[PDB]
RNA sequence: ACCGCCCAAGAGUUCAUAUCGACGGCGGUGUUUGGCACCUCGAUGUCGGCUCAUCACAUCCUGGGGCUGAAGUAGGUCCCAAGGGUAUGGCUGUUCGCCAUUUAAAGUGGUACGCGAGCUGGGUUUAGAACGUCGUGAGACAGUUCGGUCCCUAUCUGCCGU
RNA sequence: AAUGAUGGCCAGGCUGUCUCCACCCGAGACUCAGUGAAAUUGAACUCGCUGUGAAGAUGCAGUGUACCCGCGGCAAGACGG
């Protein structure tokens, strides 16, 4: 129940290669104020589908 | 569902009695005996209920002096050729698995004639 | 379907209120067999003066068993009871001479003719 | 019919037949007169 | 007569004249389509790639448009080859009609099965049971020994193991008939094909004669 | 050791190989009882049950086929043929075994006398106490009966899916 | 006689103990966030099959086969710990 020789370096680079993170990149750009915000996300401004909503 | 729809819309029976889970219940059901076709009595209580069109069941518990050879029917089968009732139930609830272990004396309900 | 040595009620007059399966005939492996089925089973009881004896053993013409009997539209004829009707060894035909209570018409084929002369059911 | 490494002629009538390899036994008078070699 | 195949619509108990009971498969097939050549002229062996179905205009894209453009043709959801049977021979483009099974008196079932992912081994080849007392140490449904010891001592390949199985393609052949409306294009059959219900189950003139 | 076979007394009513065989003869395999001590004693867990298997074929039924002192039937024997199949209970730890009753029929063998990093422990090699016997004892018996602790979060090979 | 968390057997009742398993509800097992271990370790680019050998081969001769790298499972082997 364990290894029975010790791996090599190399290896654990390719054992971690697709753990590798993916960006996002895919920003959206409101049409009120321009802020960036998240598409189909209140902006931080708490806007989404253009409006204010809530109030903060 | 709209497949079948019209398909068995035409295969449930036509004029099916009067019965509730405890009314007296009797499917005359076609079965093979010699070289010729009659009727014979199947009569009984319903125990159990199923409203599900024509796959559905409505239930017939006879007494087969001392022990019942037991029926689950199809009431939308054509193989129930038809039902006669000689007296309906007074029921409660949906299930009367209790028609059974009660016997003789006290097997009896009364009738629920209203 | 009547299993390695199923409770069994006697539909006849020999006397014996008891019987238990204990092998099936027809062909190896034979798991639930009831109905028509014919399998070998032992007595355990019988009447005081009756034809058999404890300890006399015997294979089966089936009439009962907990399960009931299907018929053309998927119906069942359901048994209440399983209670049941040996067999002889060489003549067949239960080793009584008077039975009472459901057999099945799937024991219908002139072969269990014997019983199907004068029963009050099937 | 004998299969043995022992194979002869037995009787009058028969054929020891090599076909091919192995040496054999035939009958033309006994149907018991039959071997091949072994 | 090659076969014809449809969405799984669902099932039935087909009720009768005199006390018959047909469940019956019940499956959706629009008027088919072959939709190009397959043989030695263009391709050395003979088939009839055939669409049947269809799709929403915005969504049939300009080169499958082309596709169909070139084809001129209705969407639909999906072309197959029937091979041809040297009776069998179709070139692109042409709706069907269904009169394909006459007779037939057996077809087939094939497509994606129920969805199940990792099924149990005790269901997929009906393995047996350990006890469940007297001592039973964690060992309920564990498939047991699989292989043997310091001889071979590898893993034959192919031994049946436990895991995903069904949810899948699935031929169903060599069927009985029991019954079919082309005016309405459903598929009626005692015993129902397997799949997902609403799939498309491959069902083609029986191939064992 | 087993099977195989070589000789021909003889038998077999006839007929040494229908089916048997004196005494003697020459093989094959490596599974029973054996020999030898080259490796493991800074650890290669014992009997048997349960789930899952797999091939060889010196062929159990089926298939074929020959012959037969094989009328039909049912046998006896020899050649071919390895696709598929191959019982349920009682008795004792049992394997073994015996027995009850079925079936086409309950083939023989290798695989660390398969399989515990998949299960159990009833048996067999621990501490308690007993009887018979054996010695002055301490205790022994390879004679018998009651009770009694089992660990692994899977690196690599491999295999199933993705 | 009475007594016994005592030894052995046979009746009644009982029921998923079994032929033969089906469904359902809860707590983990799986994805995202944060924190964050152990036994072990000549060195390794770490395939199968016949044969030979301190006499039972991943690493020898001859020979077949096989694009690079993960993730969820399984436990025959690595004389595994």
């Amino acid at each position: 129940a364990v290894q029975q020789n010790k791996p090599t370096r190399s290896k654990r680079g390719m054992r971690r290669s697709h753990d590798a993170l993916t960006a996002v990149t895919s920003l959206s750009v409101d049409k009120t104020s321009g802020e960036k915000h998240l598409r189909h996300h209140i902006t931080a401004d708490g806007y989404y589908r253009g409006r204010k909503v809530i109030a903060k | 569902s709209n497949i079948i729809k019209q398909l068995e819309q035409e295969q449930m029976k036509q004029d099916v009695p009067s019965f509730r889970p405890g009314d007296t219940v009797e499917v005359k059901v076609w079965v093979v005996e010699g070289s010729k076709k009659r009727l014979q009595a199947f009569e009984g209580v319903v125990i159990a209920i199923r409203n599900r069109g024509l796959h559905s069941a409505f239930t017939v518990r006879k007494i087969s002096n001392g022990e019942g050879v037991e029926r689950v029917f199809q009431t939308h089968s054509p193989v129930v050729d038809s039902i006669s009732v000689k007296r309906r139930g007074a029921v409660r609830k949906a299930k009367l698995y209790y028609l059974r272990e009660r016997t003789g004396k006290a097997a009896r309900i009364k009738e629920r004639l209203n | 379907m009547i299993q390695e040595q199923t409770m069994l009620n006697v539909a006849d007059n020999s006397g014996a209120r008891r019987v238990m399966c204990i092998k099936v005939l027809g062909g190896s492996h034979r798991r639930y067999a009831g109905v028509g089925d014919i399998i070998k089973i032992t007595i355990k009881e019988a009447i005081p003066r009756g034809k058999v004896k404890k300890g006399d053993v015997l294979k089966a013409v089936v009439v009962r068993t907990k399960k009931g009997v299907r018929r053309p539209d998927g119906s069942v004829i359901r048994f209440d009871g399983n209670a049941c009707v040996l067999l002889n060894n060489n003549s067949e035909q239960p080793i009584g001479t008077r039975i009472f209570g459901p057999v099945t018409r799937e024991l219908r084929s002139e072969k269990f003719m014997k019983i199907i002369s004068l029963a009050p059911e099937v | 019919m004998k299969v043995r490494a022992s194979v002869k002629k037995l009787c009058r009538n028969c054929k020891i037949v090599k076909r091919d390899g192995v040496i054999r036994v035939i009958c033309s008078a006994e149907p018991k007169h039959k071997q091949r070699q072994g | 007569m090659i076969g014809l195949v449809g969405k799984k619509v669902g099932m039935t108990r087909i009720f009768t004249e005199d006390g018959v009971s047909i469940p019956v498969t019940v499956i959706e097939v629009e008027a088919n389509r072959v939709t190009q050549v397959k043989d030695l002229a263009n391709d050395g062996y003979r088939a009839i790639q055939v669409t049947t179905g269809a799709k929403k205009a915005n969504r049939v894209t300009k080169p499958e448009a082309g596709h169909f453009a070139k084809a001129g043709v209705e969407a639909g959801r999906g072309l197959w080859e029937f091979r041809l049977a040297e009776g069998e021979e179709f070139t692109v483009g042409q709706s069907i009609s269904v009169e394909l099974f006459a007779d037939v008196k057996k077809v087939d079932v094939t497509g994606t099965s129920k969805g199940k992912g990792f099924a149990g081994t005790v269901k997929r080849w009906n393995f047996r049971t350990q006890d469940a007392t007297h001592g039973n140490s964690l060992s309920h449904r564990v498939p047991g020994s699989i292989g043997q010891n310091q001889t071979p001592g590898k893993v034959f390949k192919g031994k049946k193991m436990a895991g995903q199985m069904g949810n899948e393609r699935v031929t169903v052949q060599s069927l009985d008939v029991v019954r079919v409306d082309a005016e309405r294009n459903l598929l009626l059959v005692k015993g129902a094909v397997p799949g997902a219900t609403g799939s498309d189950l491959i069902v083609k003139p029986a191939v064992k004669a």
